[PDB]
């Protein structure tokens, strides 16, 4: 039983680590929103050029 | 009972559910740069 409680603590640690990776990818400067803006702006510039 | 053990069993309530973890990518805004003061050169248009 105590081994299973440690396993649940391990899984909750993995949940918090997955959320930490997710928050890093949301909050990084080179996230998907920068590339959305970047290709939309460059697409407009590219058609006019 | 004769030994002191109960007949009506005890309550086993439901524990707290595992929550869903939430984060947010909050955003800011720096404005555009103010366009500088233009300076007339000495060279013609193709050179400059």
């Amino acid at each position: 039983r105590e081994a299973a409680v440690l396993q649940k603590n391990y899984l909750e640690t993995q949940q918090a680590q997955t959320q930490a990776q997710l928050a890093f990818l949301q909050s990084k400067f080179s996230n998907a929103a920068l590339y959305n803006w970047l290709r939309g702006r460059l697409s407009a510039i590219y058609y006019q050029f | 009972t004769i030994d002191g053990q109960p007949l009506s069993l005890s309550l086993y309530a439901t524990p707290a559910d595992p929550s869903m973890l939430l984060s947010a990518a909050i955003t800011a805004s720096q404005g555009g740069g103010d366009l500088p003061h233009a300076v007339m050169p000495m060279y013609r248009f193709p050179v400059i």
